[PDB]
């Protein structure tokens, strides 16, 4: 957590938290708690950050550009394929619609 | 008046090992 | 200009040196204390005659640990004896990591720099070394001053410098802002060598004593039978090995773990052993009647 006052709350690979200082460099609005931070080894400090969950799970989760099947390529249950466009897709793309109605879009399948 | 000083002496050594903090452990068993 | 400012080459004593590892040893793991008692001449000369290890204090290293009572009271007993010498420095022992003043250490140092000018803090560090030579090392106080007014290499004429690359990160960073180490050298007399080298004549008493002579029939018999269990790997070693290439040979004929070399290793260590057992069995003998 950080604490506004230049100090925050971190723990390390060591088992011990430390309430330790954030010296210098990244800002407290330019940090984002949950990231994963650079210390100074000989007195913890916040030196910065490069690293934002540098980790293979977010390497696996990203995926920026769209998938790469296209539509009904897939060949048949189209009919259940253009169920799932209805409550996903639709209010995306149009919430409008929704809004005339008076009802909340649905959200999730 | 001898006698005293050198308890006095021995007491003091022992005040600086009692001075907090000190580790707290727990005693298995006292083989004795 | 400026002062010489050359740390002193620190000639510590034999005596120092051998009495610094018995209170370091024995007083593990508590870090132990106390003063350097010697004398400063010149601009680079202390010799350091004699320690003495204050009591233990259960605080550690502190400058409560360092305490004017005991200073005064072993001085004060030297008087009489006329053996008395000034205040010189202090050591301590930090059993738990290498050679190197903590952050708290600093500031202590810093109050013995304005009793004696020329103040040694000396890291003996006693459990990791095996020797009580490696993992020694000598320092004094560089002001933080220094360090801003690029005054550091006026710190380091006439010397040839010390670093210690192990231990890094903070710990070293705090050493480089900190002290300066200089070289430690040992200074006896041969008098004391000569105390050093001696033993005894009980030591070839002995050395004209003799074993049952049973037992040493049993270290010639057992030789040969030793070398016959290695002449067979060696027999099969030598067969072809004519092979080209040496790199593969080693792995084929079993050339790592020599059997050549084994060999030879066993027949000379039981025959220079059976020139002394019979020369000394015949000494005698004649010797004595």
């Amino acid at each position: 957590e950080i604490i506004d006052d230049d100090h925050a709350i971190v723990t390390s690979p060591t088992m011990p938290d430390y309430y330790v200082s954030i010296l210098s460099f990244v800002d407290k609005e330019l940090l984002e708690p949950g990231c994963s931070v650079l210390l100074h080894h000989k007195t913890m400090s916040i030196v910065g950050v490069l690293q934002d969950d540098a980790d293979p799970m977010v390497s696996v989760m990203k995926m920026d550009k769209s998938p790469t099947e296209s539509y009904s390529d897939i060949g048949g249950l189209e009919s259940q394929i253009q169920e799932i466009k209805e409550s996903v897709e639709l209010p995306l793309t149009h919430p409008e619609l929704y809004e005339e109605m008076g009802i909340k879009p649905p959200k999730g399948v | 008046n001898v006698m005293l000083e050198k308890i006095k002496d021995n007491k003091e050594k022992i005040k600086n090992n009692r001075q907090l903090p000190y580790l707290v452990a727990n005693v298995v068993e006292v083989m004795d | 200009t400026g002062r010489d400012d050359t740390k002193e080459t620190v000639y510590i004593s034999s005596i120092a040196l051998l009495k610094m590892l018995k209170h370091g040893r024995a007083g593990v793991p508590m870090e132990v204390m106390g003063l350097m008692l010697g004398e400063f001449v010149d601009d680079y000369t202390v010799n350091v005659v004699d320690v003495f290890a204050m009591p233990q204090s259960g605080t550690g290293v502190s400058v409560e640990a360092v305490d004017d009572v005991f200073q005064a009271k072993m001085m004060d007993m030297l008087k009489q004896t006329g053996r008395d010498q000034m205040v010189v420095g202090w050591y301590h022992s930090h059993p738990g990591f290498g050679c190197w003043l903590s952050s708290v250490d600093v500031n202590t140092q810093k109050s013995f720099e304005q009793l004696n000018s020329r103040a040694v803090a000396v890291v003996v560090d006693p459990i990791q070394s095996v020797k009580g030579k490696v993992v020694i090392d000598a320092f004094r106080l560089i002001d933080t001053g220094a360090l801003i007014n690029n005054l550091e290499p006026r710190q380091t004429t006439s010397n040839t410098g010390l670093l210690n690359k192990a231990n890094i990160q903070a710990l070293i960073h705090g050493l480089n802002r900190h002290y300066y180490s200089l070289n430690i050298d040992y200074h006896k007399t041969a008098k004391e060598t000569k105390m050093l080298m001696n033993l005894h004549k009980e030591q070839w008493q002995s050395g004209l004593k003799m074993y049952d002579y049973e037992e040493k029939e049993e270290s010639n018999l057992a030789a040969t039978k030793s070398m016959v269990k290695i002449a067979e790997q060696y027999s099969k070693r030598i067969e072809e090995e004519k092979e080209l290439t040496e790199e593969e040979l080693k792995t084929r004929y079993v050339g790592r773990q020599d059997p050549k070399k084994h060999l030879s290793e066993t027949a000379d260590e039981t025959l220079e052993n059976n020139i002394v057992s019979v020369l000394t069995a015949g000494v005698n003998s004649v010797a004595i009647k």
